[PDB]
């Protein structure tokens, strides 16, 4: 009734919540502990990287790249619909509800020229995660990530393939001409 | 004057910590380290509790590390952990100690009667900074070195002052570490004397954070395992009361 | 029901007594012996190589686990090591990660001679989705031993495969770092990854208890697709045989030809299966040209790389949720499901015929579903240009529709042949 | 023979489909049921508390192998970094610390139960037995577990228990460098270590399998020490209970209690039973002053440092077989055959009074033992002066007697007491 | 031309073996690696097999080590690696890259019709050395640094030969590694023409055994797993012949 | 067919020579593998050790002893019978056959001088192979064992508690004054 049936049923009611937060600390190990919970910004002395190349470099367990953008990876980025690119925002951070122009996808150079000349995003390919093969491979003048076939412009912009977004460019911001902060 | 944690619900001392932080930076950093405690955790919950972006700037006056990717040199960041103060002249790394000593012997040798009390650890600590003494029974010019500490079973005892027999016929024993706390040697903020005393009633309590950073933490899990298991287990009581008594 | 055989008697004193406290002798009896019915053909070994390929793994799993050392800095050179300087450690490598080819190139022949012979149909549904989740922890399983010693391979498969949840919408980045222990795959991750890959394979054998479990309460299946005589006691003798020594010995005999076989392979050519890419310690900066994934994961691996976004029914759907199941998530779920439907299998098949030969019209799609698998395998190799594309998307799709459209049709659009009555009736047909 | 009780008729639709395929349904049916006696006391609870320690084992256990790295240069620090970086590290590795202890203090109760009530003597000898082997496996298995974090508490015991093979004449050397992996207890025994720390607990879970098979099988066990009628069934009826819901819910309650017990023990004291120098990194060169054995290995230590050469046995046996049996290797098997003799009480009972509080002289015997073995643990702490090795030497030698004289004697030389013949008849002298 | 060992119970060649160590010493080792390669192997059997007391006094010769304990240097033993030569002009550590490169197709990425044939890698060595040319087509000037190979697939190659829509008109690729044997670079024990082929011929087969050094082992392993295995398979046959007969 | 009669039994011959010389190389994985199988001599600069103590210093995965053996230390320790040991062999490699005369547990200075002054053992007790505290403690003028109790001298011969032998003295051979080779 509940002189007998209501002292039974809510005991199996604590012996539920008593073992499920017991089961719960039994997930939560598997997430980030202290050792990797942060990690803060770094300084890239870029002064001497030569031109029309890409420079990789580890920040927070994955790459990021920097390439200063030849001339004809500015005027084939450039050449480039806004309407015709999947994701139309500008994947940037420093710029944050912008679309994915060609100004849209750089970083600016004392601390205010901004020419097309710096193209800082992060190695981190949208598919899967892969890294994209640099110099001018596949099929847009720009970015082959082999693992399965995304296809990528002189912007890092998304084309061809199954990634569904563009390369994000991170909190990259200068300090002097040598150096950049990623932060 | 019994520490604050120790009990049965307190916790640490707020305040104590971040006076006996400042001790060890001054004065036993020269000759002990923290290999297993990474810097960060000053400005952790439950513990001293200080500034991030201070942690950052007392983090970089620490010495260099040959980094383990570039295998070059940088100042040190607050990610990373105090250094290993163990070249020569240097003691044991601190790192987790005031859970590594407990020479507490009885009763019955086992562990018996321990039962209004502890288990033994940083009151070890107090007493081996306090007992630095005169060197009593007999021995000279010093060893050279080695100066008397009462609490220090384990080290130097010279025969002349062990024995004919076999033991040693003294309290406790040489160390090999200089009486660290000539008194008053650095300034607090929360008023608080500085005695030599007030020091080492103030380091122990730091370093035993160097041990269980999370202690307070066992304290809040302590008291909802007690509500828990506990009106779990009041709740099984009546569910055999009224459902054996068919039977009983 | 219960095929009818002269069960366990305690006879002698010995066994008299064991009986009274212990009666594995009349469980081991009583499960050696079996009425197991006798025209059974040699795609039928393929559960005892199986079993033992499970032992050989867990085995050999146990020695290598004495030895390699389950951290970033030391890994790679600890399975290094193990090649160089513990006795016969070479020969416990290669025969470890040779094995899991041999497990999976045999799962398969062991899961197709399951979908001829209407082994998923009744009664053996049970037996089937049991061996589903077999098959699941045994992917995931190689899964996590392919990551352990941290060279190219290694590294670049638990970004993609563990990236593979991130695709779940909303909750997925979580699940994302949850799996990696964080931002990216660094220590965390392997550490976790050592632990798991030995917890699992344990789970497995569990699992081959309630798989031995049930293809015993079911009662064993055969190639005529008929049941065994569960009416008399002398009818069943004459449809069956007992396992032991009968069928023990000749699921011994192949496996020692199987084996036969694995160890000339570990001997001459142990690294053709390998992508010597692995051999390459991990970088975590560059991901490789020649990325394959390892070949028994290479015709799912196609499945996930034929929905790109070009794909029109991607285009549609990406377009009806307007966002959502773009080729990425797609291509997932279509992987994912691509399994889903061979689950699904008892289901789905209509067809109240049970068997194979008996039934011609399936016989010939069925031989497509082989090619496809193969042709499906094969593709994964090749790049996403024309033809591959194509070809891939045509695998991928007949595949996924005789799941779904030649199977529940089948069962109506077509009668059956001569099948027989009786297990015997078969097998006396020769003579 | 055999406690007879309604079994499993599958009744609804569900449950008849299932039975046909798979009958899990009814074997958890027929094992949560069965008659089981209905005069069991608490000190029967002692083996769901096992049972459970066991799974709490073997899952924090996992946890602890997804972050600790087993190799000498990362050990104690990684076990150091779960104290500290973990989410909840320290309340994983402080369970799974003081579990071992609960698993240990509560085998020994369970232990003192039956050694109590006859339920070595049949029909339960295999019973028994299987858990002679489970034991001996949790002990090699806590073993294992302390020498991994590789404080000098875990350093030392490898080198002392490895050396204890070496003790062995002959052959013994040799089973020394094999489990040792060498000259000394360098990484190669770190690693095998903590393969086999991760093995043998599921072997254990394999050996429960057959535990509570056997229990079953005997029927179980009550304090009157008489058979369950196996005649009638409604007399068994009087007899007996179901387990579930009754003594589920018994074993329940006590273990609620138990886990109360244990968990005030981890959140308020959870380094009373460790031993601090295991705090300190592993130095190959210093063994520490005051190296004591984890304390459920306590009464077994005393054991071996009984029997130095003055004691005169030894000195007798060292002359007998002139120079092998020799203090050393004497004080081993004396340890060894301390449980031996444990292993033996089945065969040693010559009484067939079965049980314990029908039987007064037994009954004052083994008080004495309770405390040999209390006394036992004590000397363990206690150094090798006077009077502590005679102490130690009366326990050990009492302890040894009570399994080889006193037990085949008290058969011939004691009557018993009021012995009921139904379990219903002591039930119900209470109602 | 065609290796020793490579076939279906060919071995290795000891002269062979030896020849190219001299190679690796002389010319590879300031730019290159081995460090997974324990140096007390040379000694070992089925591999060039030297004197043990000549390993030590090679070893001896090879640089210094900040030795892990003592923290501080030493003449480098036998007991070492080769060391890390990745600093800076420097390549892979090729430790274990004659499994580790495989530049072969099917068609398939991961393989098919090598039947009559292996697996490729220590032939990839012999081609990288061989294959250093003039620059083909165009690209007529070099790159400063980036040297022609004909063989290295995956370097840098200038677009310019490269192409206008794709890949490369010009055949391998650009390296980073200067033509390491000039002609008659060291001179041989057994006679034996030292050609640049010759050369090349003799360092693959040696870097194939810093791969494989227990691999005429495993030639050894496979008859006997030939026998074992074969004739519990003819047994097992006679077994079901003469077993099955009654219901045949 | 006519080969038939034991080939039965012939058969489960074959199925035990198989599955046994397969299950010995599961055995043989668990020895000594090549980064442990051999181990050579090193060079101990005593030199500026101190009188009257001990320097102990790791070999071979476990500790050897080098005492300077005071006044006390070679009185008492000349002043025990040889037929007062347990072990009565000397625990000698450079004085193989010898017996436990505190003129075998000894080594050469100026190569040929022995004095007594010279103890060289090796920490590895002989019970269960722990290591003795040292600077005269226990009840030996000696070492103290603290694991099962054993008691040892000021020559390392053993005395009271479980442990059979005297502690081994090596391969030890001085080079010249400063300098001790153990080999
Ligand atoms: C260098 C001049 C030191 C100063 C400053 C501090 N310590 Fe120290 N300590 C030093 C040495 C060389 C040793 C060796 C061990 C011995 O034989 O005495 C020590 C020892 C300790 C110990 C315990 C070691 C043991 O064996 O129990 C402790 C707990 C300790 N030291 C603590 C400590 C504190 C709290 C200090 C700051 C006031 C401090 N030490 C300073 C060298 C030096
Ligand atoms: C310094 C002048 C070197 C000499 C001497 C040798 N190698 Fe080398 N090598 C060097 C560099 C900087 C690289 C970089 C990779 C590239 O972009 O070319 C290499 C490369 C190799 C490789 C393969 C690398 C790859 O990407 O596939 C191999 C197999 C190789 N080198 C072999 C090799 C041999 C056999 C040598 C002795 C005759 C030798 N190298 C000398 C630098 C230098
Ligand atoms: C990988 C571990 C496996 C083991 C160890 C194993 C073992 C066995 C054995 C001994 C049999 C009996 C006959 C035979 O050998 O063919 C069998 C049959 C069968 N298995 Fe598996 N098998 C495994 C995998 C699987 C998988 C992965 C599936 C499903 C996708 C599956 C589904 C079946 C079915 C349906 C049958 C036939 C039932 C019958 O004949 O009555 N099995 N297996
Ligand atoms: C279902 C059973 C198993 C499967 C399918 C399997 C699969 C694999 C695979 C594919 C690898 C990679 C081999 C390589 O690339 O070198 C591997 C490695 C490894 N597995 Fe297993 N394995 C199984 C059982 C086990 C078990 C039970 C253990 C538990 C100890 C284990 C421990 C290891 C270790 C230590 C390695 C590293 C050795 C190496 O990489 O060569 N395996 N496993
Ligand atoms: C450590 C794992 C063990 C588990 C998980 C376990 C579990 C159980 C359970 C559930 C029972 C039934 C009644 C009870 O709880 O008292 C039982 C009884 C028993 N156990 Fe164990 N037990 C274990 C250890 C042992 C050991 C170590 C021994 C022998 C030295 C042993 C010998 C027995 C006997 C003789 C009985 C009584 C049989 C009966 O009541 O018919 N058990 N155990
Ligand atoms: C019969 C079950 C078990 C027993 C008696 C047992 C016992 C122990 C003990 C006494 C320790 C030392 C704890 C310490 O001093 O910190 C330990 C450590 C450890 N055990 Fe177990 N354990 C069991 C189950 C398992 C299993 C199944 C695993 C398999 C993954 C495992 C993995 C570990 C790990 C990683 C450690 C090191 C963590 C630490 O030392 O704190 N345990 N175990
Ligand atoms: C933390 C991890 C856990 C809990 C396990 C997760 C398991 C997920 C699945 O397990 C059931 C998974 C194994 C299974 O998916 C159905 C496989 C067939 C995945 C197929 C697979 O393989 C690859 C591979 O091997 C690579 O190597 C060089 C590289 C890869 O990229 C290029 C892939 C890849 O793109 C895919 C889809
Ligand atoms: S992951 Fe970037 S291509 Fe599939
Ligand atoms: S080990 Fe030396 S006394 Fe037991």
């Amino acid at each position: 009734g509940t002189r007998r049936d209501f002292l039974y049923h809510a005991t199996a009611a604590t012996g539920v919540v008593v073992t499920g937060a017991a089961v719960w600390p039994l997930i939560n190990q598997m997430n980030a502990s202290a050792d990797v919970k942060a990690m803060a910004s770094i300084f890239v002395d870029v002064s001497a990287v030569e031109v029309g190349t890409q420079l990789t470099v580890k920040w927070r367990g994955k790459p990021v790249f920097i390439r200063r953008r030849d001339e004809k990876d500015i005027e084939l980025a450039r050449s480039v619909p806004l309407g015709a690119l999947r994701d139309t925002s500008a994947e940037n951070a420093n710029k944050p509800g912008a679309e994915a122009t060609d100004e849209n996808r750089t970083l600016p150079a004392f601390d205010g020229t901004n020419t097309g000349e710096w193209l800082v995003m992060l190695g981190v390919c949208t598919h899967l995660g892969c890294v994209p093969m640099g110099d001018k491979s596949g099929d847009f003048g720009g970015w082959f990530c082999p693992c399965h076939g995304s296809h990528y412009d002189s912007a890092g912009r998304i084309r061809k393939g199954p990634a569904p977004r563009n390369l994000d460019i991170p909190v990259a911001a200068f300090v002097d001409e040598t150096t950049i902060k990623l932060g | 004057h019994a520490f604050s944690f120790e009990g049965i619900f307190g916790k640490y001392d707020q305040a104590q910590l971040r006076r006996g932080f400042q001790v060890y930076n001054e004065v036993c950093s020269a000759c002990h380290g923290m290999k297993f405690v990474p810097i960060r955790t000053l400005a952790d919950d439950g513990g001293p509790q200080l500034d991030p972006t201070f942690v950052r700037e007392y983090a970089a006056g620490l010495d260099t590390i040959i980094d383990k990717d570039s295998g070059e040199e940088r100042d040190r960041k607050e990610t990373d952990m105090f250094p290993t103060r163990v070249g020569d002249g240097m003691g044991p790394d601190l790192s987790v100690m005031a859970k590594a000593r407990a020479g507490f012997s009885g009763p019955a040798g086992s562990g018996m009667n321990q039962l209004f009390k502890g288990m033994g650890g940083p009151e070890y600590i107090y007493n081996y900074v306090i007992g630095f003494e005169e060197n009593p029974e007999c021995a000279p010019e010093g060893i050279d070195g080695y100066y008397y500490n009462k609490t220090f079973q384990i080290g130097g005892v010279p025969d002349t002052c062990k024995d004919a027999a076999g033991v040693k016929i003294t309290h406790g024993s040489w160390a090999r570490m200089p009486p660290p706390l000539v008194d008053d040697q650095v300034t607090y903020e929360d008023g608080t004397p500085a005695t030599v005393d007030q020091m080492a009633q103030d380091v122990s309590a730091f370093l035993m954070w160097a041990a269980e950073p999370k202690l307070v933490a066992r304290k809040q899990m302590g008291l909802v395992a007690m509500v828990m298991l506990g009106l779990l287990s009041v709740m099984l009581y009546l569910t055999n009361k009224r459902l054996w008594a068919p039977y009983k | 029901s219960g095929i009818p055989h002269d069960h366990y008697e305690p006879k002698t004193g010995i066994e008299k007594w064991l009986h009274d406290r212990l009666p594995i002798v009349g469980l081991v009896y009583d499960t050696i012996m079996i009425p197991t019915p006798k025209n059974l053909n040699w795609w039928w070994i393929w559960g005892i190589v199986l079993a033992f390929t499970l032992v050989l793994q867990i085995v050999t799993g146990i020695v290598l686990a004495m030895h390699y050392t389950p951290h970033v800095d030391l890994a790679f050179a600890s399975v290094e090591h193990i090649m160089r300087d513990v006795n016969g450690g070479w020969a416990m490598r290669y025969i470890h990660a040779n094995g899991a080819s041999l497990f999976f190139l045999a799962v398969y022949i062991h899961i197709f001679r399951g979908l001829y012979y209407g082994s998923y149909k009744a009664p053996r549904e049970i037996t089937w989705i049991v061996g589903m989740v077999i098959y699941l922890l045994m992917m995931g399983t190689a899964f996590m031993g392919y990551v352990l010693p941290w060279g190219q391979m290694s590294f670049w498969g638990a970004t993609v495969i563990t990236g593979l949840f991130g695709a779940i919408p909303g909750i997925g980045p979580s699940i994302q770092a949850w799996l990696l222990g964080g931002p990216a795959v660094d220590n965390a991750t392997l550490n976790r990854f050592f632990s798991l890959h030995y917890l699992l394979p344990f789970v497995i054998a569990a699992l081959v208890a309630i798989h031995i479990w049930a293809f015993h309460t079911t009662g064993n299946n055969n190639p005529t697709g008929v049941e065994v005589r569960r009416t008399s006691k002398a009818d069943a003798e004459k449809d069956t045989l007992p396992f032991w020594p009968y069928f023990v010995i000749k699921d011994l005999f192949a496996l020692a030809l199987v084996l036969l076989g694995f160890f000339a392979v570990v001997a001459y050519m142990p690294n053709y299966l390998g992508h010597p890419d692995n051999y390459v310690q991990a970088n975590p900066l560059s991901t490789p040209a020649h990325i394959v994934p390892e070949w028994y994961f290479l015709p799912f691996y196609a499945i996930l790389r034929a929905f790109a976004a070009d794909v029109w029914v991607v285009i549609l759907v990406d377009g009806l949720t307007f966002g959502i199941v773009d080729a990425k998530f797609f291509g997932v779920i279509a992987m994912f499901g691509a399994i889903a439907v061979m689950a699904l299998a008892p289901w789905l098949d209509t067809s109240k015929v049970r068997s194979g030969a008996y039934r011609p019209k399936f016989r010939m799609w069925f031989w497509f579903l082989v090619l496809d698998f193969v042709v499906l395998t094969w593709v994964g190799a090749m790049p996403t240009e024309y033809p591959y594309d194509w070809i891939s998307l045509i695998a991928s799709t007949y595949w996924f529709a005789y799941f779904l459209v030649i199977l529940p049709l089948l069962g109506a659009t077509e009668k059956p042949e001569p099948i027989p009555a009786s297990i015997e009736e078969d097998f006396n047909s020769h003579y």
